[PDB]
């Protein structure tokens, strides 16, 4: 129904913090429907330009509306999201709902990837399960899990821009490896899938190194360079990490990092960004600053 | 046919 998406957009213009309390049936519907569409589409998305790409939102619902305000609400534009929708922020429930709605309404112009914070392992503890349990019930959180497990892992835009939440993997040799993993699936402790959602680029590291997070790896400019060449690609688009200005380059503009949730947590005191990728595969960046 | 390019200037929203 358009009723749920209407009610979600209704709090636009309101002072930041006002909730939107859907019925659990609506939300359940949103999960089950979008779940079916996720398994309808490939786990490795073959996408086309033009599209706008966003990074971590982490429940900051009113900042998401600002991004849509500028970028045009679907289907004014096409959208890829690089995961990490829930936790840390005040309104995870609204955020994931609005997105799934759009995914259901425009399944061919709106796309969602799995971020590391789309696991029962990490929704618990970091704030999402708490929100479900406070505003709804445990059973509803289990539903969300079962929906998150069907999320796409990576995407490729016009056979040139590789998009995923975390980054590269030492176990990644061919793309057909990404197409092999059957959904639904939980993110494992270690391996290809986990690396894709957890790994980081590192300036000081040479090759494959340890990660301060405690899971997966750090990688260096050499791996980025040789990966693009080996796969007929020009750029790696990823999120996962907090960077001021919203975006930050790695290697010689061979990997960009996108973070779309301003003043994350906070404090951190950062900014958010999104990539405008046009039909000529030209990328431009638009910055969001922390609101008054 | 098409290759990746970056607009040098960014803009504030
Ligand atoms: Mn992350």
């Amino acid at each position: 129904l358009d009723s749920i998406i209407g009610r979600l957009l209704e709090v636009q213009g309101s002072r930041p913090g006002k909730n939107v309390q859907l019925t659990e049936n609506e939300i359940r519907g949103l999960c089950l429907k979008s779940r079916e569409i996720f398994l309808s589409q490939p786990i490795l998305l073959e996408l086309e330009a033009p599209l706008k790409i966003c990074g971590d939102i982490h429940g900051q619902y009113y900042d998401l509306l600002r991004l849509f305000e500028y970028g045009g609400f679907p289907p004014e534009s096409n959208y890829l999201f690089l995961g990490d929708y829930v936790d840390r922020g005040k309104q995870s429930l609204e955020t994931i709902c609005l997105l799934l709605a759009y995914k259901i309404k425009y399944p061919e112009n709106f796309f969602l990837l799995r971020g590391n914070h789309e696991c029962a392992s990490i929704n618990r503890i970091y704030g999402f399960y708490d929100e479900c349990k406070r505003r709804y019930n445990i059973k509803l959180w289990k539903t969300f899990t079962d929906c998150f497990n069907c999320l796409p892992i990576a995407a490729i835009v016009d056979e040139k821009i590789f998009c995923c939440h975390g980054g590269l993997s030492p176990d990644l040799q061919s793309m057909e490896q990404i197409r092999r993993i059957m959904r639904p699936t939980d993110v494992p402790d270690q391996g290809l899938l986990c690396d894709l959602l957890w790994s980081d680029p590192d300036k000081d590291v040479q090759g494959w190194g340890e990660n301060d997070r405690g899971v997966s790896f750090t990688f260096g400019a050499e791996v980025v360079a040789k990966f693009l060449h080996k796969h007929d690609l020009d750029l790696i688009c990823r999120a996962h990490q907090v960077v001021e200005d919203g975006y930050e380059f790695f290697a010689k503009r061979q990997l960009v990092t996108l973070f779309s949730a301003p003043n994350y947590c906070g404090e951190f005191d950062n900014a958010g960004a999104m990539m405008s990728v046009d039909e000529t595969l030209m990328c431009s960046f638009q910055i969001l600053k922390p609101a008054d | 046919n098409a290759r990746v390019t970056f607009a040098e200037a960014a803009e504030i929203i």
